[PDB]
């Protein structure tokens, strides 16, 4: 029976390409020849964000676009201040490997999690001011390789338990669990309605998630090696991924296939983290080169460079007003770039 | 043994194939609307002045 | 001729000491001005490059200083206005100033073995803390020696701007604690190099060529020039040997800027950034 | 999608001769390391024999070295396995694999028991 | 006013400076330890007498210098991404089953996950303190014969004892082949890439084996050394 359903599912699979290709009439490429460049973008670092003390892995922005949270492997959660530079919080954490951190959109909670199988809820609007654990959100039977806060008490989490999860914190119990990812489960990303999330893994496959059913609305393949990072276009109808095959792609949850491929000949290392401009115009894209390149998320092509990085360029931010971008690396400093 | 993993694994590829997709060009023209309705608010793709640039 | 002798090597010792005083602030600079070389060896790095730079400066002055007042004296066989500024009090502590510059290079060539030895030997050490002992000990421990070696000399000695170590026992104030940097940094220099051959049969051919580049790297860095003459004439001998005794240490400066800043892999690496960085914006 | 379908297993008495092509889709096959696995029963996955990139460095288990050969057919995009002189200890489920990102030397995660790059196996019985 | 809370700011990031600065003083003096090692290993034990002879944590304290080892328990066997979080780790002790039989291939299959760390680009600076365990194991296996390394490894029929042996009392010089010719089965990928940025320790151990805890130490002594030795181009 196994054979006659592994047929059933090539045939589906077959079906599902031919279904993608009527509806590959064109691409970007042809569309958008029409739409002019946006010429060189030329970014210098405004601040650098220095005090951690190993490599920078995670970091989030809040929502007032001036309180960042980064996660280092020497088990520190520092918050900090992109105006002044200056740290408002230094949340040591019990377990030195933290692989992902989130600063939740009402800004009162703070999240980490990493090879601790466990996220850690961190109250940073407490009545006594000290940064306390408010809950441990075990369960996962894999490394936490990323975290997002949904608004209303609920965590998404993603590990390397190859299983994605939506957890109600006050209980401390997932009310949900996303299933259907073969490979370890590496980054999210929340719609800006927070009613879809997807999903990157070492499948080189990318799920989109209904949050509230559990169930994979949509698999998007096209990528050929591990997802590393993903993040929604800005309205919600689209996201781009990013992958040790050394390319972004820009996958539309309606086109239900690629839209472009942000490639480069001279570019052999793994993108580990991707981001939208507020327009969703500027793709900024780390690499393991260690430097950000700035694609045109319309023309794929490369109108600029954030360099500067010593180390692997880990984690990237975008402010919710879009006024900055941060770029965490493993050289510990975090840079705010404009 | 691996028949659930199979019956799992087809169930979800007919759930994915049996959705309203669109063409490509219609979600690329609504791509770049947004791209161009949303161009004046990026103060990334067009540089905002230092004046009202908290990061100077 | 010994006329001839002499000025063959003043001027070139000049020229040691001038290009070490330039490749020496183009190295501070550049140790300065890219961040990523920014450690607490570096600043060590730093510290024994200004040290360096205090020395050549201070030599400079010391053969300009008298050559302002010669070319008086004998501008017309004047003889005076010469002699009071000797007895002014304005060319002693000029003199303290030199002696002090010279005590502070050879203390933080001792430091810079000093905090190699611990760094291969106590690893346990916080770099916040250590790093303040360092300079502490590099540019004050010459004080406790140079400053009463100039009470000395105010005190009980009488004048020649103070460049006639007639009663040498009192010189001995400032020459031990030298010695004892050279013997100190000598020690350590063979203990280092101990460890380099240690790590080296460790490894998988020939070890000797490499521990060659090792050891020849090794010995202006911990300033090892002065164990052989220092620790120690016959007319030809004296020659020979004062020769040596300035160049050596005139251009340790800009062999020590050349091996510890310019062909240093991570500062080659270091530029390389810095360079793309600017070039982009072109 | 990175599609690993292989054929050309099957029954084959002891001393035979067999040759396992790994047709490859959705990846560029010059790019990164390829290698072969084989699952023998008893719940054991265990690598085969690594091949690089260009095809020039080629390593083998030490069970089938001199006996197992394998090339690759980077135009074609297409990884083969010639296996000589076949013993009853070869039977096994043969998975062609190949490593997690192009341009590394590393080979990770191939004899994983739930990787992701990881061909459907052809059974291969002696 | 703003000025105040400006100024609240600044001492708040006094504050916190001042603890990451004692923060620091702790993190660059403890050694980071990843504890690698294939399924039942062996490195079990050597979990044990790290912890009470003086992912899960262990520290521990050997001449006065803080040691944390960190086991990777409860993770996945696809170590692609998380082993990557080990880069500042000092030393990858990786613990080899030398006589994991009597599955299939232990020793090919750690040989294999043994040269996908050096070739990691990522690992390709943390050098690997390598312990060959269960060598009083391997004694009773080929000293009987009827299980050998040779239909496993056919070179090494091949195969004489190096120059360099030191055999125990009681190696008997069956042994002292397996024993030596495992540990040049991973100085071969431990020589033929990556040069003087990490450096393999290979080590034999067993079950009754107590010093392991000092052999660790001393080449965590030799990695630091060497560490600083080519910051200084000295070697
Ligand atoms: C690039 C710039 C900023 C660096 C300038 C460094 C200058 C001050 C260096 C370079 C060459 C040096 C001069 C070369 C040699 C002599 C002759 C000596 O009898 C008096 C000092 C004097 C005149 C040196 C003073 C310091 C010096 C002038
Ligand atoms: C030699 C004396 C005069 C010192 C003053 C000249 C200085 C500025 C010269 C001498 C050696 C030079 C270096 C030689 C080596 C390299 C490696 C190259 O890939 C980048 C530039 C770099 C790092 C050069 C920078 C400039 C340099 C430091
Ligand atoms: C500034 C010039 C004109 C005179 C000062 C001497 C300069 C060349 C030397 C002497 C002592 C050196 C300083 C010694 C220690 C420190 C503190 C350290 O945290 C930053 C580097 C810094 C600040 C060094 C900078 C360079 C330095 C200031
Ligand atoms: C004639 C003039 C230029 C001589 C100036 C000598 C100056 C530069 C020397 C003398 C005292 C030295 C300082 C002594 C103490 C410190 C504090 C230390 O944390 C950083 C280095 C620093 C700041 C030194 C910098 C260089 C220094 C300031
Ligand atoms: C004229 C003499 C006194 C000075 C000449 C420089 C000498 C001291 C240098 C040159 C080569 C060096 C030696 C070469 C390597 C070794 C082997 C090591 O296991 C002990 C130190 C020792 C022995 C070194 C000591 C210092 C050394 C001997
Ligand atoms: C002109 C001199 C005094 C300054 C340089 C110091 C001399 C003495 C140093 C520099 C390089 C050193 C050599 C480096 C290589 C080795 C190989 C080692 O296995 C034996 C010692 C030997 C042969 C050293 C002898 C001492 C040596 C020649
Ligand atoms: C290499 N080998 C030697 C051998 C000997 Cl006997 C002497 Cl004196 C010097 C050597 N130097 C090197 N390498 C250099 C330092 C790069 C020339």
């Amino acid at each position: 029976e196994l054979d006659q359903l592994r047929q059933e599912a090539e045939q589906l699979k077959n079906q599902i390409r031919d279904a993608r290709k009527a509806c590959a009439d064109a691409t970007l490429s042809q569309i958008t020849n029409n739409i002019d460049p946006v010429g060189r973008i030329q970014m210098r670092t405004r601040r650098t964000l220095r005090g951690h003390l190993a490599k920078i892995y995670a970091m989030h922005w809040g929502t007032d676009s001036r309180l960042l949270v980064s996660a280092s492997q020497d088990g520190k959660l520092i918050i900090w201040d992109s105006y002044t530079t200056n740290k408002v919080h230094a949340i040591p954490l019990r377990s030195s490997w933290v692989m992902t951190c989130a600063y939740a959109p009402s800004g009162n909670y703070v999240a980490c999690g990493g090879l601790d199988n466990i996220c850690s809820i961190y109250n940073l609007k407490t009545r006594e001011g000290n940064v306390r654990v408010s809950r441990e959100l075990a369960g996962h039977t894999g490394y936490l390789s990323c975290c997002r806060f949904l608004d209303d008490n609920q965590i998404v989490t993603s590990s390397g338990d190859t299983t994605c999860a939506l957890w109600d914190i006050e209980t401390g119990q997932q009310t949900t669990t996303f299933t259907g990812h073969t490979g370890d489960v590496m980054s999210l990303s929340l719609a800006p309605d927070t009613r879809l999330f997807v999903s990157g893994a070492c499948d080189a496959s990318a799920k989109l998630w209904d949050v509230r059913e559990g169930m994979c609305r949509q698999t998007f393949t096209g990528h050929e090696s591990d997802i590393n990072a993903i993040c929604f276009f800005p309205n919600g109808n689209a996201f781009a991924t990013g992958s040790d095959d050394a390319t972004c792609r820009l996958f539309d949850l309606r086109a239900d296939q690629e839209l472009m491929t942000y490639s480069h000949d001279n570019i052999i290392c793994g993108i580990t983290s991707v981001s939208f401009s507020k327009s969703g115009r500027l793709l900024l894209a780390g690499y393991d080169d260690f430097n950000c390149n700035v694609w045109d998320a319309l023309k794929a092509d490369r109108a600029g460079v954030l360099a500067g990085h010593d180390n692997r360029v880990s984690c990237l931010g975008v402010t919710d007003d879009g006024m900055a971008v941060a770029t965490g690396s493993w050289d510990s400093f975090l840079k705010i770039w404009n | 043994a691996s028949i659930a993993q199979a019956r799992k694994l087809v169930e979800q590829l007919k759930m994915e194939a049996n959705i309203d997709r669109i063409k490509v060009s219609k979600a690329a023209a609504d791509l770049m609307a947004y791209c161009e309705a949303h161009a004046k608010e990026d103060p990334l793709l067009t540089p905002v002045p230092a004046s009202e640039n908290p990061f100077r | 001729s010994p006329e001839e002798q002499l000025l063959f090597l003043y001027i070139i010792y000049t020229v040691g000491y001038a290009l070490s005083f330039s490749a020496l602030v183009i190295a501070s600079a550049i140790l300065l001005g890219f961040r990523h070389l920014h450690c607490t060896r570096n600043y060590i790095h730093l510290n024994l490059f200004a040290s360096f730079i205090l020395r050549a400066l201070s030599v400079f002055i010391k053969d300009a200083a008298l050559k302002w007042m010669y070319s008086t004296a004998a501008q017309q066989h004047q003889w005076d206005g010469l002699l009071s500024y000797q007895d002014s009090l304005s060319c002693r502590l000029v003199f303290l100033l030199m002696q002090y510059c010279v005590a502070a290079n050879y203390y933080w060539l001792l430091v810079e073995g000093v905090y190699l030895y611990t760094l291969l030997a106590f690893s346990v050490l916080s770099e916040q803390w250590i790093f303040r002992l360092y300079v502490s000990i590099g540019w004050g421990v010459p004080l406790l020696f140079v400053v009463p070696w100039g009470i000395v000399k105010y005190l009980y000695e009488d004048e020649g701007c103070w460049t006639r170590n007639s009663n040498m026992n009192y010189w001995l104030i400032i020459r031990l604690p030298i010695l004892f940097a050279i013997g100190v940094n000598f020690l350590i220099f063979v203990r280092v190099i101990c460890i380099v051959v240690s790590k080296l049969k460790a490894n998988l051919t020939d070890i000797k060529c490499r521990l060659a580049k090792s050891t020849l790297t090794l010995i202006p860095l911990l300033g090892t020039h002065e164990v052989i003459f220092a620790f120690v004439a016959r007319g030809t001998l004296r020659f020979i040997k004062l020769f040596t005794e300035l160049s050596f240490t005139s251009f340790q400066g800009l062999m020590v800027a050349i091996l510890y800043c310019f062909v240093n892999n991570e500062v080659q690496l270091e530029f390389r950034k810095s360079w793309e960085r600017w070039r982009l914006e072109h | 999608q990175v599609q690993l379908q292989e054929s050309g297993g099957g029954l084959v008495q002891p001393g035979g001769s067999l040759r396992l092509s790994c047709a490859a889709s959705g990846f560029t096959f010059s790019n990164y390391k390829m290698n072969w696995v084989r699952q023998a029963p008893g719940k054991g996955l265990e690598w085969v024999s690594d091949i690089s990139q260009s095809g020039a460095s080629i390593s083998y288990t030490g069970s089938v070295k001199g006996r197992f050969t394998i090339s690759r057919d980077n135009a074609k995009n297409t990884l083969y396995l010639q296996m000589n002189s076949l013993k009853p200890e070869d039977t096994a489920v043969y998975y062609c694999a190949r490593c997690p990102a192009p341009f590394t030397r590393d080979c990770f995660d191939v004899t994983s028991t739930t990787y992701a790059y990881r061909g459907q196996g052809t059974q291969v019985t002696v | 006013d703003q000025r105040n809370e400006e100024k609240a700011q600044r001492e708040a990031n006094k504050k916190i400076e001042k603890q990451l600065q004692k923060d620091k003083q702790v993190y660059r003096a403890t050694h980071r330890l990843l504890l690698l090692g294939a399924g039942e290993s062996g490195k079990n034990t050597i979990v044990k007498q790290m912890r009470i002879l003086h992912i899960f944590e262990t520290k521990f304290q050997v001449d006065k210098v803080n040691f944390h080892m960190f086991d990777v328990g409860a993770q996945r066997d696809e170590r692609r991404k998380w082993i990557q979080c080990f880069n500042d780790v000092t030393a990858i002790i990786f613990v080899v089953a030398s006589s994991s039989y009597n599955q299939t291939n232990r020793l090919q299959a750690a040989l294999k996950l043994f040269d996908s760390i050096w070739n990691n680009k990522w690992l390709r600076d943390t050098s690997v303190i390598l312990f060959l365990n269960k060598q009083d194991l391997l004694a009773e296996k080929v000293l009987a014969g009827k299980s050998k390394i040779e239909d496993y490894f056919p070179e090494f029929a091949r195969y004489t004892t190096p120059e360099d042996a030191t055999p125990e009392p009681g190696e008997d010089p069956r042994v002292t082949r397996a024993k030596y010719f495992i540990r040049d089965e991973f100085l071969r990928i431990s020589t033929a890439s990556g040069d003087g940025r990490h450096y393999c320790y290979p080590h034999f151990t067993c079950a009754v084996d107590t010093e392991n805890i000092r052999r660790v130490f001393n080449d965590c002594r030799d990695i630091i050394q060497r560490m600083h030795l080519r910051q200084y181009e000295l070697l």
